[PDB]
């Protein structure tokens, strides 16, 4: 089991799914096409901002 | 391939390839019948000679 971690803008949370493209899906962090496991995303406006 | 997601592309293309392979089995199973009747005419013409 491996648990990654990062903080991205709210608009681009849809972009971590496999098979997407953009400025956070090809130049920073790209998931493989045959991904297993799953993503746990939640708003954190209280702490980061 | 060029207008839909890669993770869901597997089921779409797999739908078509099974269709062709099923359609290929129909062609061969007709020749097995056809080859089994020319075999009769190949075994009666071997008698008149």
């Amino acid at each position: 089991v491996y648990a990654d971690s990062f903080v991205i803008r709210g608009d681009e949370v849809r972009q971590i799914a496999p098979g997407q493209t953009g400025n956070i899906a090809d130049y920073n962090y790209k998931l493989p096409d045959d991904f297993t496991g799953c993503v746990i995303a939640w708003n954190s406006n209280k702490l980061d901002s | 391939f060029s207008r839909l997601d890669k993770v869901e592309a597997e089921v779409q293309i797999d739908r078509l390839i099974t269709g062709r392979l099923q359609s290929l089995q129909t062609y061969v199973t007709q020749q097995l019948i056809r080859a089994a009747e020319i075999r009769a005419s190949a075994n009666l013409a071997a008698t008149k000679m």
